[PDB]
């Protein structure tokens, strides 16, 4: 859920 | 079984699934792996070359076969951006 | 979310949880971290010196500390170990 | 829970 909104942060 | 040996199956196993009988996987199987596990990710990211960049740094002797180790690249390189990315802004 | 970014996240959740604030692992926390984690695998080698030698090949820069790169390399290194042996014997 | 079955055996 973490890691999920940091690739969004990525992207 | 630990989380750390969860976390190395589940993958171990990911890879598999999208790789096939063949052992490997084409660009055409990055794409597909890359929608359903990083669904916030390509269509977040703008470009429509998304994928043919990423391979392109996966596969040296461009013969269109990503392999486990080059996948683990991928994998590598997307965790350390986000570790990166926890430890400055939330950590 | 995916079981791709639950993989990734539990393995930087595992890192901050063994290296605390400071950010790194010392060769106590190297050993904590795989006693807890894996303890199938060290206990197995019948070398008690398993650990210092994994630390050997981690400092890259003999500072005493792991990072999270580094720690990494020593994931990507037992997955890959492990889907060498599936591969041949277990699919 | 065959990553612990390998480890097990490169060990």
């Amino acid at each position: 859920s973490t890691v999920h909104e940091i690739l969004s942060k990525l992207s | 079984p630990s989380q750390m040996e969860h976390a190395m199956e589940t993958m171990m196993f990911t890879f598999h699934k999208f790789a096939g009988d063949k052992g490997y996987l084409t660009k055409e199987d990055l794409r597909v792996l890359m929608e359903k596990e990083f669904p916030g990710f390509l269509e977040n990211q703008k470009d429509p070359l998304a994928v043919d960049k990423i391979m392109k740094d996966l596969d040296q002797c461009r013969d269109g076969k990503v392999g486990f180790q080059s996948f683990f690249s991928l994998i590598a390189g997307l965790t350390i951006a986000c570790n990166d990315y926890f430890v400055v802004h939330m950590k």
